RNA sequence: GAGUACGACCACACUUGAGUGAAAACACCAUAUCCCGUCCGAUUUGUGAAGUUAAGCACUCACAGGCUCAGUUAGUACUGAGGUCAGUGAUGACUCGGGAACCCUGAGUGCCGUACUCCU
RNA sequence: GGGCGGCAUAUCUGUUACACGACAACGCAGGUGUCCUAAGGCGAGCUCAGUGGGAACAGAAAUCUCACGUAGAACACAAGCGUAAAAGCUUGCUUGAUUAACGAUUUCCAGUACGAAUCGAGACUGCGAAAGCAAGGCCAGCGAUCCUUUGCGAAGAAUAGGAAAUAUGAACAAAUCAUACCAGAGGUGUCAGAAUAAUUACCACAGGGAUAACUGGCUUGUGGCGGCCAAGCGUUCAUAGCGACGUCGCUUUUUGAUCCUUCGAUGUCGGCUCUUCCUAACCUAGCGCCGCAGAAGACGCUAAGGGUUGGAUUGUUCACC
RNA sequence: UCGAACCACCUAGUAGCUGGUUCACAUCGAAGUUUCCCUCAGGAUAGCUGGUGCUAGUAGAAGUAUUGUGCGGUAAAGCAAAUGAUUAGAGGCUCGACCUAUUCUCAAACUUUAAAUGUGCAAACAAACCGUGCCUUAGCCAACUGCAAGGCCGGAAAGAAAAGAAUUAGAGGCACCAAGUGGGCCUUCUUCGGUAAGCGGAGCAGGCGAUGCGGAAUGAACCGC
RNA sequence: GUACUUCUCUCGUACUGAAAGGGAGAUGCAAAAUGCAUCUGUGGUGUGCACACGUCAAAUCCGUUUGAUUUGCCCAACACC
């Protein structure tokens, strides 16, 4: 699927509220943190004996993620997030066909 | 071991033994939740004022009544 | 095997009649449709916007909603070991103005003639009379009613 | 069926039961009127062996702590040296006179 | 034989003697079943009626509400006709959210000692049913109360709570638990609140 | 007795040939500076009135094709209820009720509104 | 039965399905985990598939033109339905595929979720001269808790938490850090969602005739044994003898199909031995018929009283000599 | 005693599996089906059932008719109508083809047409009808005496005639607490797979299971009851 | 064992928000980013025991009582606000 660069939508800030100009970055999760809270009792169950004490899941199945886009107003600096529907490849092009 | 995969052979007799209840009257339970917004706004304003008007109402009878 | 879709096993149901095909007319377009009307819920196969679940086709019930596109009706529906009154939203091109209370009315307003002609002095009609009482009958054309010989041949083909 | 119940959480898992095979965990109170008999029998007797001395030495009140207190008064443990100080009583003759001390309490008012 | 399907689905529980042990209890329905079944009155029916019922079917009224309810009708009463006399199947409980209170005359099972004092103090009187039988055999000027029973803890429970338009109470002892999912939106899925019947 | 504009129902209104057409309309028609649009003023847009009923349009005609309503098909096909009914079966008839379809054939060939105009 | 296979495991269309709705099988015929910034939205213009007549190269088949053309085309897929001044084709502008105050409802259904839907209300927009039309491509195309991760709570204003400043780290403060509330994203396809390789004849237990292996019972396709009709064979001549194309049966001396009985057990092959029964008759007793001269034989009838062997190879039944 | 000895203890180990489970009478009385589940010999969950009742004893009644008004695409029928299949002559333009009108025979996944049996609604007491009636609305409309809505004040009411013009062993509704069941089987008609089966699998309804009695000599299901 | 005592503890009379933290009467007049005044009062409407006014019909042993109904208040409950 190719999708526009810029996409010219409704901005619910207070400075805008009105349809405005938005740069488009698909999502990309960020790194787990060690020092998280789930992750450090992870860590602190798993110290020790006994094996591994959570699961590890195998069986995958899906063969696609949901594409998020990020849009981040011109003026206002703020970021929307939007779904898109599952495809296999993403592409953000201008050059329209 | 293969067993039965469906059947409605009991269900009606079931059913009818308690019987198919009646629906219950349009009189009773006819919120107007979820309708036509604006109206609902309306009509909220004409009840508001019924209500005033019944208190006012009642204030007259039972002024009428000590009076007579 | 058979699916559970939306529209499943409605091929006959949600059809056109025969050389009827098209989109409402006007005469829908203009139809008053008001909060307790009776109506008939009828799906156009046509339009296919706001289009009623296929068990709801021809059921009758009292409008308790109106949008400025749709209706919303209150139907009678069977569940087990009860009726359930079921509120569906639909778009006006798939109601139709019901009959059901056309006799009833038409005997409260023959009431109220009948009663303003009684107070007013005017003749009332005169009463129908049963068909089941006894009479003389005098017959124009009698005829003798039994089996012929060409009656046996003549349910004999080739 | 299980029907609509409240969720058990009964806590009763681990071997408490006296059985055949479990020395249990459990503590009754069969002998609660006997205690008490023989609490004031031991008072009673202590009474006579101190006479005529008071059978409860003398405590300070105090004010109960936390928000939730702070209005009711009690019995403390014993009286602070600057409170015996200006009695005029020596804190240790007034152990020996069934004045009961406590030099950890503070006079803060 | 005779087709008799379903005859039983039409037969009812009624109750004819109380459950109740209470020897004094036993006196006045002796007294008011001789009443209903001798005397033409509709009062008299119903006061034996509900001498039978149970505990809980015979809810406490306030004397709040009492003074509420006979206010409503002494407007719109003649003022040459006198008050009438409530009568309770049941106990009457004292209201302190009402300090001033007309004398009014109440005859009732049981009076809890304040509200007994709060009826005579303000002028009026407690009546047990024997006086009240014989003043008002017939129940004539008399205004029969019921106590409210909706409004309890058992009945605030009744019911599914996870079930859409359902607003019954849980059965839990821990208020705090049973909050997360199929109650909120971010988690899973909230019940709904309202369902259209 | 007709026309035009907007229409409701959407063939009794469609389709194919043929003929007829008062008045006013409608329509072909003339034209390209400007508004506007095309390879093309064919369509469309603008501006016009020298011409024609030749077409559209409207009426009428056809042992016309369809369509519509009836009859016939036929109490037939099928079917609800019943039998310790017939028959080895296949199935069928009977009893109390309901009751089709095509072919075929008879008749018909739009109807009803609002506004303005012609006949006047 | 189980295994192997397949998937009827989540799900869509037609049919089974018996003219409301609903309905089974490892019934029938097919689909789904995708694809599209256009293949979404809107306006305008246009009409498609195919035919017929005609025009340099040009022919069945290139493009031009004119008539007919109820859709016989097309609408990303499987199918049904629907659609003609469109829902199709072309094109001009667009981002209604955004947001959407926990509005209500349908389908599944326990009237729970999930997924798809329907009718709204508000914001900001697109298209259009305008009524209007759009919050994706109508209806299949998808995902809980916990955990991880991202977005929003901009700046400044308030003598005081108010109509309007997100909150917490509980002795108090600042800055980090970690939490919290709301909305998504990473996924469970056994699709209401465990984190999983074999072998056992050395085997064990709880049980099951809910379930296989052996008798019996129902079938009788298959196997076996017959009938009817008469194209032909029989030099000749349908029927002495037999009988294609068809068709109607019987039998339970074969296999199969089924799983009713038995899994707190009905001893499972063959042979030996011994008795009895059946007749669709090999010999023996009679009798018809012949392509019956005789002899030797074919076919058929009544008849089961009597008789029906010794050996080589093979555990064999069977087979062969 | 050995493919993990013996003794004591943890240990009354756990078992959705097998077996057992002690007096009487009386009033009632099932289910083998739905959804979810590593679910298929088990559970939760609705249904069926009992108990407790509550409410003003015909109130919001009905496995049934009648009348009115909706819905349908199965049985039939059709191929001389569309979509598929199919036999053969004839007439037009020695063969053939092509076209035309026919002809023989068909359809669970074909249909112009179209039943029987069905299915939704209505048939006067919280309702509906009448009034140049009244009050309110931040609702519609260019406005309004119009429309939409919520009420108030009056009126009229065969309380539903006549025409075949209903009937009822019709107390309507509302809760609460729970059990057993969740292996079914048979039959009339409909019906799918299979040569068929006392075979497998469905629909509507009866029945057995849970039930004897009187009959068919004998038989859980047949006849009568 | 029975009799006696508890400024406590506990369940309730208040509930909400993740929290910081806030926290529920009616009527009248009037519309003040905490509006004023009063305190014998179901917030309103629809349906609804008894009781109170009447009013019809049936039956009386002529004292009445068996139904239905108008109006008022409507208790408990149920439904819209
Ligand atoms: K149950
Ligand atoms: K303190
Ligand atoms: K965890
Ligand atoms: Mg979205
Ligand atoms: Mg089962
Ligand atoms: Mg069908
Ligand atoms: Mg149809
Ligand atoms: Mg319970
Ligand atoms: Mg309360
Ligand atoms: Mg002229
Ligand atoms: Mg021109
Ligand atoms: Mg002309
Ligand atoms: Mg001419
Ligand atoms: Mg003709
Ligand atoms: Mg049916
Ligand atoms: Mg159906
Ligand atoms: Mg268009
Ligand atoms: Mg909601
Ligand atoms: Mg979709
Ligand atoms: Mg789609
Ligand atoms: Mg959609
Ligand atoms: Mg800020
Ligand atoms: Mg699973
Ligand atoms: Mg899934
Ligand atoms: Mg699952
Ligand atoms: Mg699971
Ligand atoms: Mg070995
Ligand atoms: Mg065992
Ligand atoms: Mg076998
Ligand atoms: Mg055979
Ligand atoms: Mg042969
Ligand atoms: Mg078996
Ligand atoms: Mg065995
Ligand atoms: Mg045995
Ligand atoms: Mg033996
Ligand atoms: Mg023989
Ligand atoms: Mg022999
Ligand atoms: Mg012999
Ligand atoms: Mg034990
Ligand atoms: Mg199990
Ligand atoms: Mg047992
Ligand atoms: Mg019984
Ligand atoms: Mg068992
Ligand atoms: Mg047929
Ligand atoms: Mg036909
Ligand atoms: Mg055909
Ligand atoms: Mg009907
Ligand atoms: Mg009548
Ligand atoms: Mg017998
Ligand atoms: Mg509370
Ligand atoms: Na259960
Ligand atoms: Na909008
Ligand atoms: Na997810
Ligand atoms: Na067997
Ligand atoms: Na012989
Ligand atoms: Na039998
Ligand atoms: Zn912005």
């Amino acid at each position: 699927v190719n999708y526009p660069k810029k996409k010219v939508m409704h901005c619910g800030d207070a400075r805008c509220n009105a349809h405005k100009s938005f740069k488009v970055v698909q999502y990309k999760a960020g790194k787990a943190r060690l020092f998280a809270r789930g992750k450090r009792r992870y860590d602190r169950k798993q110290s020790g004996y006994g094996g591994q004490t959570k699961p590890v899941f195998h069986k995958k199945a899906k063969t696609t993620k949901k594409i998020v886009l990020k849009l981040q107003c011109s003026g206002c600096k703020s970021i929307r997030q939007v779904v898109l529907k599952r495809t296999k490849h993403f592409e953000l092009n201008d050059k329209k066909k | 071991a293969k067993s039965k995969n469906h059947t409605n052979h009991n269900q009606s007799s079931k059913n009818h033994r308690n019987g198919i209840k009646g629906p219950v009257p349009l009189h009773l339970h006819n919120s107007k939740r979820g309708s036509w917004l604006p109206a609902l706004v309306n009509a909220r304003r004409v009840r508001k004022h019924n209500q005033k008007a019944a208190l006012k109402k009642r204030r007259e009878r039972i002024a009428a009544f000590a009076a007579k | 095997v058979h699916s559970y879709g939306y529209k499943s096993g409605t091929r006959h149901l949600f059809a056109k009649k025969f050389r009827k095909h098209g989109v409402p007319s006007v005469s829908t377009i203009l139809t008053n449709i008001k909060v307790g009307d009776y109506v008939d819920v009828v799906a156009d196969s046509a339009v296919r916007e706001g289009m009623p679940h296929k068990y709801y086709h021809g059921r009758t019930g009292i409008v308790w909603n109106v949008t400025p596109r749709g209706v919303g009706v209150i139907i009678n529906k069977p569940v087990r070991t009860r009726t359930l009154r079921k509120r569906i939203c639909v778009r006006f091109e798939h109601v139709r103005k019901s009959r059901c209370q056309e006799a009833f009315k038409a005997k409260e307003h023959q009431f109220q003639a009948y009663l303003a002609a009684k107070k007013a002095g005017k003749a009332l009609p005169p009463l129908q009379k049963s068909s089941r009482l006894g009479g003389i009958v005098r017959p124009k054309n009698v005829e003798v009613l039994a089996r012929r010989v060409a009656d046996y041949e003549a349910m004999v083909p080739y | 069926p299980k029907g609509n119940n409240a969720i058990p959480h009964v806590h009763q898992k681990k071997h408490w039961n006296p059985c055949s095979s479990q020395k249990g965990n459990v503590k009754v109170f069969l002998n609660q009127p006997a205690q008490k008999h023989r609490r004031r029998r031991l008072r009673l007797l202590k009474a006579k062996k101190v006479f005529p001395r008071p059978l409860k030495a003398l405590r300070p009140q105090v004010n109960c702590p936390t928000v939730r207190h702070n209005m009711k008064r009690r019995l403390g443990r014993g009286f602070s040296p600057a409170e015996l100080k200006a009695a005029g009583l020596n804190p240790q003759y007034a152990a020996t006179i069934g004045i009961r001390v406590d030099s950890r309490r503070k006079n803060k008012s | 034989g005779v087709d008799l399907t379903g005859i039983s689905k039409k037969s009812r529980v009624i109750r004819h003697h109380t459950y109740s042990t209470n020897p004094y209890i036993k006196l006045l329905i002796k007294l008011y079943k001789f009443l209903a079944k001798r005397t033409s009155s509709g009062f008299n029916k119903v006061v034996y009626q509900r001498l039978i019922k149970s505990r809980s079917n015979r809810a406490p009224i306030s004397l709040s509400r009492i003074a509420v309810v006979m206010k409503r009708k002494a407007v719109f009463t003649a003022k040459s006709k006198a008050a009438p006399i409530a009568v309770v199947v049941g106990d009457v409980l004292d209201d302190v959210r009402m300090a001033r209170i007309p004398a009014m005359r109440v005859c009732a099972l049981r009076f809890s000692k304040s509200a007994r004092q709060s009826i005579v103090a303000a002028g009026g009187e407690c009546l047990t049913f024997d006086q009240l039988a014989m003043i008002a055999p017939t129940g004539k000027n008399t205004y029969l109360l019921r106590g409210r029973k909706s409004g309890r803890e058992s009945v605030r429970h009744f019911g599914a709570s996870g079930v859409p338009g359902s607003h019954s109470k849980p059965y839990a002892t821990n208020r705090g638990k049973e909050t997360k999912r199929g109650r909120r939106t971010g988690r899973s899925y909230k019940r709904k609140a309202f369902r259209h019947v």
